[PDB]
């Protein structure tokens, strides 16, 4: 596979990274996302 | 005093003076672009 490839070109004070395990007939897969403060 | 001061001064250190909007609570922002207060477009320079 091609990897990253066109999804970002740079990165500027990257200040985050969380890496942990993976989040994902058919598939139901429902999210929810709130900002909150 | 005895860490954060020279006599030259620290420049390495930086506040945001002008916002458009208050910030929401544990928000961070590290943006540099200008802050447009005049109508007329800053456009990256300084100006009235
Ligand atoms: C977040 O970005 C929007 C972009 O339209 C801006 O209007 C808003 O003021 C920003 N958040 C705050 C509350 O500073
Ligand atoms: C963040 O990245 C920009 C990239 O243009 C840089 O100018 C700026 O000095 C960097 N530092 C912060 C935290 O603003």
């Amino acid at each position: 596979m091609e990897s990253e490839f066109r999804v970002y070109s740079s990165a500027n004070n990257c200040t985050f990274e969380y890496v942990s395990q993976p989040f994902l007939f058919k598939n139901l897969r429902e999210f929810v996302f709130k900002n909150i403060d | 005093n005895k860490l954060d001061s020279k006599v030259s001064g620290n420049y390495n250190y930086l506040y945001r003076l002008f916002r458009k909007s208050n910030l929401k609570p544990f928000e961070r922002d590290i943006s540099t672009e200008i802050y447009q207060a005049g109508n007329k477009p800053c456009n990256g320079v300084a100006g009235f």
